[PDB]
């Protein structure tokens, strides 16, 4: 006569951990969100489809990263809201999510077409194409959310509260798989994919350039961005692609299971800092915005 | 020299439908906002509709919203107004009007020469022509007046004459009215007594719409 | 010549404004404040605009 | 997959053999879609959390009474 | 709140600009080059490769399915100081140097003289310089004839062509300060294949390639 | 001779000053001393015109202080209507090196030209409905420094080449010369009655010119550098000239010497564009420190300050009534003041 | 919609003489901008409309000096300081406020001269309708002014009222006379029913009218 294993040893102590580093890394990442915006709305708009591109990119880390921090109180005590904004939260969590991702993708397809083929590209370089292409991966980042949000219900149990999906029964098995393989693909296959290929090609075109200092700056940056995307994306995509096939691998224990789940809570916040640092990658990095922020700081 | 040409215009049955065009020469007939605005037979103008430049913004007067439909087409500098279930109150002359509209422009400052549309179920008919001449017992004055009576002819279209032309300083021509139907109107020619019966007087009555022309020659009771 | 009919037209323009006959600076600066004065009160840019009589509003 | 958070509950890993005395049972819940199993908990007057198959014909017809 | 003649106002208003809007699109994919020099440079020699008005001279052509509008400033007799600045965002600057000219206070140190002008300026501290060098089938009996030493008199070295002609370049490239904002081409242009144009393609290439690094935040 | 030539000239040079010192009893500051000052101005941006793509380089308020032309080298000239900020043109040049922009006073033709040497001239009540240019007068030799109106028919310019000229717009053909500059003639400025004109140059020296007889009446010296704008002051006996020297000078036609000196040691940069309030107690006078300044004209002190562009101001402009002041600057946005 | 109001004609004046055209509206056409939207236009005979004034006061490029237009925020005049032969013709206010746009009635002006007399001529129906069943009686007044007169027929000295079809031509251009035309129809029989026929004209330019008869034998 006995009960599931009580994950309750290690489950309180991550609850405590994690809401300091969720505050942390949700000031860290809305400073620089914020800053970008008003920087680039006051100061220079829309006259490429980088411009614009960085602006959607920001504007849906600053909604993932609004939405992060009532999950940050989700850890402290209990779920409190209700299941109308359990629902509304995972799906502005996961649309920031998504919209970062497609967004990362087309902002490294813009350097491509910008750098590789230039006399090609100095007409196709146009804020029409920019904004509808926006439009059309928004539209695609909210089908690719919509799967996730329809199974994301709030339980009131008598003991505490959850804020969980809970797949059907009958295909419960299926789902979660999916779930998974469009995290994944979405998440790490695809964006590598395109980003070898574009920085293979910005690497082949900036070998033909004269300076020696600039071009060794640029090949650093482009090499750190890679590395930097697929380290914080390759633990937690890779934990997900353990835990949906958790006893393909015969992790059938209690202890391979709360492994599991520690490790998911350590490879979320990686994550979480990842929209935190992305739009530092993709503006500080010795640019015109650069100036841009400092003369308008200079301004206020 | 700027030009409004209208055309389309002619008979049509009640109910039916037609377009009328509005060729545009010798201004940028794109940059202007057009009207079209219909003037009743022997009655005061009707502002019938409005279409912007570049098409950006349509209006229709109410006793004619749902019915026409105002269009442009700039690259061959015509405009058109398409109507479909012509009423009998619908019969009137459509002018085209240009309207520019900025700060201290002159909007409504040039106007075609209209077109005439005639919406009404009568049959085409040809005139019947009566000559008058004085009566037997009518006194001989100084100057004589001969004349012609047209009566039930349709369309309302009929030009007529005297001594081909050449009789036109003392030539009278009465509007036509509408009669069981039909169109009636009568003219006068007044002439010195001395030129006639010695010289002929004739009267030429030409119906277009019939392709029908009636010479009637003058001659004393 | 260039030079040369340039030295004479800068000679003449130099007679010419020579010529000129001078008023004092204390005479032209009391019509300029005078000038001024009469008119400042009612110049927009300096005395206070109410909004309502403003023809740029919002 | 799913949110952030401590979003970590205990999950099932096995079945009910038999129904337990309905009368005790007080409400039910399922667990987060994470786990590897799918299931549905039971909580009853002594508070013991017992776990189902939801594909079983006799726990369906439970939950459909329930629901 | 608006009278139903002022809509009218309005919406020509934004007929206008979205016209204008479009029209400067339209300029943004247009290579402007500017093109300088003194005497006779050969600047017209470069119009014929490529291919009533006093004052700027413009030239529209295509190449490679590329769109090039070359000013030519020509004989503008004024202070440059007052009206180079209006070029403040050109592309490129071709600049013509006669190397025949060594021979003839000379213009080739006047030449010179220009090229840092323009070179270290104010407002072209970015734009890259196309430096052409003509006349060198005429140069090559020139300094057959007479040693390259009489305009230059530190020069050290054979009296031949190809190393005239690498003195030559290496003086014209030593002038500018800012060696590491802008970079300054060179081809003797008197190649009469279509060489002449295609290192003019090359050179804006390049230069949109590296405005385009900086845009994206690479440089 | 020559020599005998250039010291007859430095002889009667050293008179004139002998003259003017002698003629310089006083100066304006001191005199009005004891006029209150006009307090600390802070006009607010009522308007922002934003429909160019490249540097403005020249607006001109028309007679009725409501619409206004602006070039820009974009190759465009915008006729806004201020009130409501609607473009009511937007004439494209045949050449977009355009430097200068005139608003005929009857508001029937407005006037541009450049680097091009020809003054075009556009038509803008044409029944056609579109604007076209009318005339191209093509006498000049170097860039179209300024243009100005003198009526439906007449037209001033300035031009690089060192000489302004009157022309007859229907003839096409040049009525008057104005030659006695030796820099590039950079502003015109028509006196209140259009008689007389006053024209600044890169000799530092403004002359006055008779329009109908085309000679040169005085000579205006006293700035270290270049003239980059001057202004009439309403009363037409007094002008104020802009330098690269910060210093906003203010000469009286009738003493024909300088009464007032604006600057001070903080601000180092070129004036661009200077201009006065309907009232002349305010000069405005626009800098390359991206920085519009107000000077107190009676007390020389900074009135106000307007601060709203990033970059230079390259036109300013007062409304004939005085209400507004437009200031055009290099990022390609208008804005009025009031 | 907004309603504008005329009278239906203006007294005719002669040539030289000022004259006044008014127009009002049932709402204040002054709008908050300061524009009062109001347009004048004129159709001369056999012509299309063509612009006289714009937004009240403002006169139209090639139009003469002597149109003006002035008035209240609802009430509104056009003067002709000095009338032409050309002036003649219908006079429209327009509303520009709001759409749509409401034309107004129409003034119709019309040249004035010395009143003449009736030439009175009356036509008996030819033998031609006689053959075809119907009988046209026949009263031209040719050449008299003013407009209004009356035309009253008799048949062997009594009255008829109805069957009788009248018609006013457009005062002429040259002479700027009045014609009328009075037709009374009848069938073969009911006209061949009797002998004398009369038409009198009762005109202003005679107490007694005049009279025009004809007897069929």
């Amino acid at each position: 006569t006995s009960e599931p294993c009580q994950k309750i040893n290690v489950k309180q102590i991550a609850a405590r951990l994690l809401p300091p580093l969720y505050s942390l890394v949700f000031i860290f990442g809305f400073v620089g969100n914020m800053l970008v915006i008003l920087i680039l709305i006051n100061c220079k708009r829309l006259k490429s489809m980088t411009d614009i591109y960085l602006l959607n990119l920001a504007i849906s880390d600053l909604f993932f990263l609004l939405t992060v921090p009532f999950w940050a109180h989700y850890a402290a005590a209990q779920w409190d809201f209700g299941n109308t904004m359990c629902q509304l939260l995972t799906g502005l969590y996961f649309i920031g999510f998504f919209s970062g991702i497609f967004f990362i993708i087309l902002l490294t397809i813009d350097r491509y077409l910008a750098v590789v083929h230039a006399v090609f590209a100095l007409k196709a370089r146009t804020v029409t194409f920019g904004v509808v292409t926006s439009v059309i991966t928004w539209v695609v980042a909210v089908f690719a959310s919509l799967p996730g949000i329809i199974f994301t219900r709030s339980q009131k149990e008598g003991l505490h509260y959850t804020c969980s999906s809970h797949f059907p029964y009958s295909q419960y098995q299926f789902w979660k798989n999916f779930q998974t393989l469009k995290i994944v693909i979405l998440g790490l296959v695809l964006p590598l994919l395109v980003m070898v290929i574009c920085y293979s090609g910005i690497l082949k075109t900036l070998l033909r350039c004269r300076n020696e200092k600039k071009r060794h700056r640029a090949v650093r940056l482009i090499f750190t961005i890679m590395i930097v995307y697929f380290l914080f994306w390759a633990p937690y995509n890779i934990v997900l692609l353990l835990n949906t096939f958790q006893e393909f691998f015969g992790l059938n224990n209690c202890s391979s299971s709360n492994r599991l789940d520690q490790a998911m809570q350590v490879t979320e916040t990686l994550g979480m800092t990842h929209c935190c640092i992305n739009p530092i990658i993709y503006a500080f990095v010795g640019e015109k915005f650069r100036n841009y922020l400092l003369v308008f700081f200079q301004k206020h | 020299d700027v030009q409004l040409v209208e055309s389309g215009g002619g008979l049509v049955q009640p109910g039916g439908s037609r377009k009328l065009s509005c060729s545009a020469s010798g201004f940028a007939f794109s940059s202007f906002g057009m009207h079209w605005v219909r003037q009743a037979p022997e009655k005061g103008l009707e502002w019938v509709a409005y279409i912007s430049s570049g098409s950006g913004t349509i209006y229709y007067a109410d006793t004619v919203k749902g019915r026409f439909t105002i269009s442009r087409d700039d690259p061959k500098n015509t405009l058109f107004l398409q109507m479909t279930s012509l009423r009998s109150e619908d019969t009137a002359m459509y002018y085209c009007v240009r309207s520019i509209y900025y700060y201290g422009s002159s909007p409504f400052d040039f106007w075609g020469q209209g077109t005439t549309l005639t919406v009404s179920s009568a049959k085409t008919t040809p005139p019947s022509v009566y000559p008058l001449a004085p009566g037997c017992g009518d006194t001989t004055g100084s100057s004589v007046t001969l004349g012609c009576l047209v009566k039930g002819y349709f369309p309302e279209s009929v030009t007529v004459t005297w001594n081909s032309g050449s009789l036109s300083s003392s030539v009278h021509t009465f509007p036509a009215l509408l009669q069981s139907g039909l169109y009636t109107m009568s003219s006068s020619v007044t002439v010195p007594s001395s030129t006639w019966p010695s010289q002929t007087v004739t009267c030429s009555v030409a119906h277009p719409a019939s392709s029908t022309t009636v010479d009637k020659k003058l001659e004393p009771s | 010549l260039t030079e040369k009919d340039k030295l004479k037209m800068e000679v003449d323009q130099l007679k010419k404004e020579v010529t000129l006959e001078r008023m004092l600076v204390s005479k032209c600066c009391e019509e300029f404040r005078d000038y001024v004065e009469e008119r400042s009160g009612e110049d927009p840019l300096v005395k206070g605009i109410p909004e309502d009589k403003n023809p740029f509003k919002e | 997959q799913g949110p952030p958070g401590d979003i970590v509950l205990a999950c099932c890993f096995a079945y009910i053999a038999r129904p337990l005395p309905r009368a005790h049972i007080k409400e039910y819940f399922y667990t987060s879609g994470k786990c590897s199993n799918p299931a549905v908990v039971f909580v009853t007057r002594k508070n013991r959390q017992v776990c189902a198959n939801p594909e079983k014909k006799w726990v369906r017809e439970y939950i459909n009474s329930l629901e | 709140t608006l009278s139903a003649e002022d809509k009218a106002a309005v919406e020509r208003s934004k007929m206008i600009d979205r016209n204008l809007r479009e029209d400067g699109e339209k300029a943004a994919r247009e290579v402007k080059l500017l093109l300088l020099g003194a005497g006779e440079s050969g600047k017209s020699t470069i119009v014929k490769q490529m291919k009533k008005t006093t004052g700027i001279v413009e030239t529209h052509f295509t190449f490679k399915d590329l769109h090039f509008k070359m000013f030519d400033v020509g004989g503008q007799r004024s202070e440059r100081k007052k009206w180079i600045h209006c070029f403040e965002g050109v592309t490129a600057i071709i600049f013509c140097v006669a190397l025949s000219d060594y021979d003839l206070m000379n213009r080739m140190h006047e030449s010179m003289k220009l090229f840092d002008s323009i070179c270290n300026n104010k407002w072209f501290t970015d734009t890259s310089i196309i430096l052409f060098l003509n006349k060198k089938d005429l140069f090559e009996e020139k300094i057959k004839k007479s040693p390259l030493t009489i305009c230059y008199p530190e020069y050290a070295g054979s009296n031949t062509y190809e190393e005239a002609a690498a003195y030559i370049q290496c003086q014209f490239e030593d002038l500018n300060k800012r060696k590491d904002t802008k970079e300054i081409y060179t081809h003797f242009t008197c190649a009469t294949d279509t060489k002449n144009v295609q290192f003019v393609f090359d050179a804006v290439t390049d230069v949109i390639i590296k405005n385009n690094l900086k845009d994206c935040g690479l440089f | 001779e020559l020599d005998q030539l250039r010291q007859e000239a430095e002889q009667l040079k050293n008179q004139i000053r002998d003259a003017r010192k002698a003629c310089a009893d006083a100066t304006l500051s001191q005199i009005t001393n004891n006029i209150d000052p006009v307090g600390r101005i802070q006009m607010r941006t009522r308007r922002t015109l934003r429909g160019h793509l490249a540097k403005i380089y020249a607006m001109h308020w028309g007679t009725d202080s409501r619409l206004l032309v602006s070039a820009s080298q974009d190759g465009k000239l915008i006729i806004w209507d201020s009130y409501t900020t609607n473009k009511v043109h937007a004439i494209p040049l045949r050449s977009s090196w355009v430097m200068t922009c005139a608003y005929a006073p009857s508001g029937n033709y407005v006037a541009c030209g450049g680097l091009d040497n020809i003054c075009s001239i556009y038509n803008l009540k044409t029944r056609e409905g579109n604007v076209r240019v009318s005339r191209e007068l093509a006498g000049h030799t170097g860039y179209l420094s300024c243009c100005r109106f003198l009526d439906d028919n007449q037209i001033v310019t300035s031009s690089g080449d060192t000489t302004c000229a009157l022309w007859d717009i229907e003839t096409g053909q040049q009525t008057t010369t104005f030659t006695g500059h030796t820099g590039d003639v950079m502003s015109l400025s028509l006196a209140p009655d259009t008689r007389l004109f006053v024209s600044g140059a890169c000799d530092a020296s403004a002359k006055l010119w008779d329009v109908r007889e085309g000679m040169c009446r005085q000579t205006f010296t006293g700035h270290e550098s270049d003239i980059n704008a001057i202004c009439f002051f309403p009363n037409g006996n007094a002008f104020a000239t802009g330098s690269d020297d910060a210093t906003c000078r203010l000469f009286d036609l009738r003493a024909d010497q300088e009464l007032m000196t604006y600057s001070h040691d903080n601000i180092i940069c070129g004036i661009t564009s200077v201009s006065f309030s309907k009232s002349g107690r305010l000069l405005l006078a626009g800098y390359d420190d991206f920085n519009c300044n107000v000077w107190d004209a009676l007390k020389a002190d900074r009135a106000g300050v307007l601060a709203g562009h990033d970059n230079r101001v390259s036109c300013l402009g007062v409304t004939d009534d005085g209400m507004a002041v437009a200031t055009g600057s290099w990022d390609s946005f208008l804005k009025i003041w009031n | 919609d907004i309603v504008m109001t005329q009278a239906t004609s203006s007294v005719p004046v002669t040539p030289g003489e000022s004259v006044s055209i008014s127009c009002r509206s049932s709402k204040s056409l002054l709008h908050s901008n300061g524009n009062t939207y109001l347009y004048w236009f004129l159709q001369r005979p056999g012509q299309s409309p063509q612009l006289l004034i714009y937004r009240m006061s403002n006169l139209a490029s090639g139009v003469p000096d002597r149109f003006s237009g002035s008035g209240s925020g609802t009430a509104f005049t056009l003067t002709i300081s000095r009338l032409e032969a050309e002036d003649v013709g219908v006079y429209y206010c327009m509303q520009h406020l709001e759409y749509p746009l409401t034309f107004g009635a129409g003034t119709k002006l019309e040249l004035k001269r010395a009143d003449a007399a009736p030439t009175v001529s009356i036509f008996p129906p030819s033998s031609e309708q006689l053959t075809s069943g119907g009988a046209s009686v026949v009263c031209f007044l040719n050449n008299f002014y003013p407009k209004d007169i009356n035309v009253k027929w008799k048949i062997d000295g009594s009255e008829r009222q109805n069957g009788v079809l009248n018609s006013w031509t457009d005062q002429d251009s040259k002479d700027s006379t009045y014609s009328m035309s009075s037709t009374l129809t009848l069938t073969k029989d009911e006209y061949e029913r009797h002998n004398s026929y009369t038409c009198e004209a009762t005109h202003k330019t005679s107490t007694s009218p005049i009279v025009k008869s004809f007897n069929r034998n």
